[PDB]
């Protein structure tokens, strides 16, 4: 993918996570947890909603019949109508194929970008108190209880509180 | 060291979509953009509609028996059916398809009496076995078959003139009877050479009843060919004829606009639609459709595509 | 003194210029053309049961002009009309000419069916002209008969001829009306009487009066034979009421199946394959667009007002210096 | 470009590299080396192949003639056909110009993204044992022989083996 | 305490709303319009060899109606027709009127060529009418002659006139057939005899019978209906007539190509344009336009959109 | 946004900055300053100029009248023209809506990318002498006078000259 997270450095998705699109799993002394990120899940859903609002629509143009279902039309004008309609249908077929292909590419890469933006938000929060796993995880070099983990998810984690402890553990 | 992992959801059963680069890309969710489902019914709920059933639109101007329920009215939707009857007595209409199309764009028909009266030497109420009505022989309700009262006698050289007193244009129709044999012609209109002149400010034309052998349609080798023209407000149209004219009792006035539908599908006044085709209605919110390239109303665009799936979620990466 | 691993991308000496959304002169490593500029000046007919009409105009196949004698029947999936092709030996035209031509050029073959029409002793069926030469001797349209009085000046017998369609598919019947040069010629062939020609089926009906008037000579003949046509549905009859001036069909035609009509001056080639054709020949390209002609037939790349459209097939080229 | 690597922090391309699109150059005691990355080269090529499969196509719609080459057409219907064909050609010309412009933009940025994703994969592998040059190179703070360099390319480099040596060299 | 370097981007107080793929209400720093709503109520004719026909209808320049006297010949690259323009001084119409008008409005000029036609002593060539006034005195179509008997009541001499096209390009020949009001008027001008008018070329052929009651148009029940055909190079056209023909003194030749404009808007030779409509000129550099779906020349495409704003700056994130 | 800078980790824009699109604010002993980045501002403007050159255009195709303003047209051909014109207008309306929507999305994300590319250029320049604020700022762990700040903006800052001082302040 463009942003290298989904089908990238994050090996696979979580079938277990059913309350959001993006979120966290942690392990500390006290045990394991899982929680969804609202802000980033809603960002992705709202952008997809926007596309559906734009694409699931028809023109309000009223078209009348120019081909009789039940009677023969002059052969020359019939051939012009047939040529014109088939030309219009080739254009709309092409436009439809390109629209969906293009939007599908954007939707996938957009979703990839929202995952990466969350990862980068956390990376910067943890500052010098953590290191990148390579698999989308952060090894935290201090006791991070369920209250500390909550502070990372809620964007209230203060790196300065745990800095001295963390740098000692990192340098060893 | 403690550990916090970032991740995204996945699903067991993902859906395949096409991208710019990949023909088989699995995502968590997708929705269809092309409608394949039709309702085999004409959804007429919001609509002051008119189902002509057995009646062909031209038939409502000349008044074929089958059209007796359809000589006047107002509508926003008009539904023509297959094998609908326009002519009880065999014949055709010059510019048939232009006239049919003109009626099927209309939002109703008003009728206006021409007032035409004929001398004692003319029989106005000529009838045929083909145009049955009340179980007895009859004729087109909006026209009169003008014949001599004394059989064989030459037809009185007569003149009838309709003036348009209205503020809007009127659609006048008349017929010319082309008999099978020189025996039938002389029998009804007399031995003399026949001429029929029609003249207005805008329109002008001459008609000669041609006589010649032809195949039987409903056991009748005779033909009544119909003609038509617009008569502008305050203008006159004059019919100079020495026999062979089928004269109008009434002219027609097409009012406003309406959606013409050609379909075999039954009506349903419970269901709403703005898009119709031969096979019925299309109620879909989807932008595209692969049911028919022949549709009428506000329609999704026809595409040469079974399915076009639009991704509504991220790449599905299972474990 | 410290070890070092560097990441990089390839480049090339001679890169190619493409257009992007933002940049008109963007250099990339590789690109490929999307618009075809090359045509083959030949009709590529490999895998096609084709028919080159050469000198014969499609309408000529229905009425049987000499030039069309080798093209009165057959089956094809491709029909090739040529420039200045002959439809009419005797001067005249066909009402709805272009609708009829177009109808033949969509067909996949022609069958012929005898009308069976017979005429009294007072009618000469085998009327001939110097214009329609065949076997080095005077002749006429093979699928029609020029009906004239056998005794010059005599009024033409009021005759009635009726063709029934016994077949399961519709038939294409054609007839002619002879409009003579002078009142002298008319009275000479059909007689002094006023002339009328009625044609009637279930669906079709029409009347024709041979008009007489001075006009220039086309192949040294001031006379005109104007042709008319209609479809006759299965089980239906068409009747010809005439008192002289009718050019009556000996045979009707049946158009069979479907075929691709091509108008071109280009020679044939049964070694080469194509599904797209134009005046100038064939278009074999796999490319999506084409700037050769807006007038093409078959399965064709779309015409664009563009010499070239280069599609990038590699990254930005950032060369070493 | 979008991802800031190609025509970005990587100053120029390598005319020398003819066995791949992306790859590595290293310098150690043992000397200099160059090798192509298969995975990332094939990722870029496969995406471009996908585009060519979608774009190098015509519709299978059969069109008949509505203009005679060899005879004059009615003047009114001729003008309608001329107007219609010119309108259709304006649409296809526009669609073609936009398609190629849009794909060209995507191809370039896609290739940029594959370069960056490789750089980021390596960055995370080396963890605290290296520092970013700024020019797309990594200064490794330990003896990295041709076998160690191969381990970086093959995604088997274990940072923990060289960590203590590297952190000492980095802090001095 | 550590020193600090911050990165940031501009913003503006008054940002503009644009639509994106994902967001209908996206605020950016700057945007520009892509749909033109403004027209100039003038025909911008700078750099154009133009011809404003004013009161003259294009058909009138071929037959030479008084109003068209300044427009019988010339060359142009632009021809401007006006509302209620006069084609016919004497009441009548032209078969294929709109095909002929359209053909003239594509042309880049008209040349005239003398037919040379001469008539015997028993024919009055210079027949005149009160309807076609010129120099304040009775006159007729400049490019045609009204052929009548010199002795009133006398039968009209059976005459034959033939025009040959000596040129390398096709010529447009026009003639008229006078359909008189009454059998009294007909016998008075052309005589008691049955009237026939034959016209024949290599390609074209047709017969015309002057049909004889209809309403008064400018107080005249008489009609002159006009016909036309192309005459190919080296080919002849012959007029066989025994009275009732309105014969050409000159044929016409349409030269090169030109842009036909139908508009009520005044001219301006200071302003330049390549796009025109009923309401005037469109000079915009913008790709789209919502003024009219009926335009001519090199035009922005018509769209069903008031406004389409194209972002020319980043997201506006204010303080 | 795709690149997570504008309407992302950078909290808001600067109404005060009127000499560029992107730039710097610094605080040192000496006081406060603000300066615009030319290279990155011109990169964004040049790409937008490119779009305007491509989009602000009409076709040079000459179209003639097929509908008379002042006279009635044959009813059958009029209906064909009406159907054709309305179909063409539906296509152009759609194409116009999609073009602008698509370009608007790209312009916004492109501008986001130029901001991020500048941030990443600075991050790499400062190497081990600074740490990420999380709000698009860099805390520099050494005396950085107005001449030092200028060196960061002008891409001439040499990390090696301040390294030993900075690492001591960072480890504390
Ligand atoms: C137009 O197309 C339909 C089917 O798409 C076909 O049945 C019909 O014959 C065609 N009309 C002409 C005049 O070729
Ligand atoms: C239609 O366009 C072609 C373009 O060359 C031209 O030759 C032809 O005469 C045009 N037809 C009309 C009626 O303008
Ligand atoms: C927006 O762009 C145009 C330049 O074409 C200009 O009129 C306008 O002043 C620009 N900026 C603002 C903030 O309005
Ligand atoms: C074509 O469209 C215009 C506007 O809708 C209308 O006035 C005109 O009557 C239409 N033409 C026909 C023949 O229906
Ligand atoms: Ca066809
Ligand atoms: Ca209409």
């Amino acid at each position: 993918g463009l942003f290298g997270a989904i089908a990238g450095f994050i090996e696979n998705g979580w079938e277990g996570m059913v309350d959001g699109w993006y979120g966290f799993r942690h392990q500390n002394a006290q045990g394991t947890g899982q929680a969804a990120d609202y802000k980033s899940t809603q960002a992705a859903i709202d952008q997809i909603t926007g596309k559906l609002n734009r694409i699931i629509k028809k023109t309000n143009t009223e078209f009348e019949s120019i081909e009789s279902e039940f009677s023969e039309i002059d052969h020359q004008i019939g051939n012009v109508i047939n040529w014109t309609k088939d030309s219009i249908t080739d254009i709309w077929t092409y436009q439809a194929e390109l629209l969906v292909a293009m939007e599908n590419q954007h939707t996938i890469d957009m979703a990839d970008s929202e995952m990466l933006n969350l990862y980068e938000r956390v990376r910067k929060q943890l500052r010098q108190n953590a290191e990148e796993d390579g698999k989308g995880c952060f090894e935290i070099y201090h006791a991070c209880d369920d209250s500390c983990m909550e502070s990372i998810r809620n964007n209230t984690y203060d790196h300065s509180q745990y800095r001295e402890e963390a740098l000692l553990n990192r340098l060893n | 060291p403690d550990k916090i992992c970032l991740g995204h959801h996945a699903v067991a059963n993902g859906t395949i979509v096409k991208t710019l680069t990949n023909e088989q890309e699995e995502v968590t969710n997708a929705t269809e953009t092309v409608e394949s489902t039709s309702l085999n019914r004409l959804c007429m709920k919001g609509r002051n509609h008119k189902d002509l059933g057995n009646c062909h639109p031209i038939g409502m101007l000349i008044g074929t028996p089958a059209c007796d329920l359809h000589l006047t009215g107002t509508w926003d939707t008009l539904i023509e059916r297959k094998n609908a009857i326009a002519y009880c007595y065999p014949g055709a209409t010059v510019n048939e398809e232009a006239l049919r199309q003109k009626i099927m764009e209309s939002g109703g028909i008003s009728k206006i009496n021409t007032g035409f009266t004929y001398g004692s030497s003319i029989n106005s109420a000529g009838t045929t076995k083909a145009c049955m009505r009340n179980g007895g022989n009859s004729f087109y309700a909006e026209l009169k078959w003008l014949v001599s009262k004394n059989k064989g006698q030459n037809f009185p050289q007569t003149t009838n003139t309709y003036r348009n007193a209205d503020t809007a244009e009127h659609l006048i129709m008349w017929g010319i009877h082309h008999p099978s044999s020189t025996q039938e012609k002389n029998d009804l209109y007399g031995t003399q050479s026949l001429s029929i002149s029609v003249g207005s400010s805008t329109y002008k034309n001459n008609f000669v009843p041609v006589v010649g052998a032809r195949p039987q349609v409903n056991g009748l080798s005779g033909r009544i060919d119909f003609h038509w023209t617009l008569v502008q407000p305050g203008d006159k149209i004059t019919f100079s004829h020495n026999g062979g004219l089928i004269a109008p009792s009434r002219v027609s006035k097409l009012i406003g606009r309406g959606l013409g539908i050609q379909s075999e599908a039954p009506i349903d006044n419970s269901c709403e639609s703005k898009c119709f085709w031969r096979g019925g209605s299309i109620n879909t919110r989807l932008p595209f459709q692969n049911l028919s390239p022949r549709t009428v109303g506000q329609c999704p665009k026809y595409v040469n595509k079974k399915s076009l799936m639009l991704a509504t979620g991220m790449r599905n990466v299972p474990e």
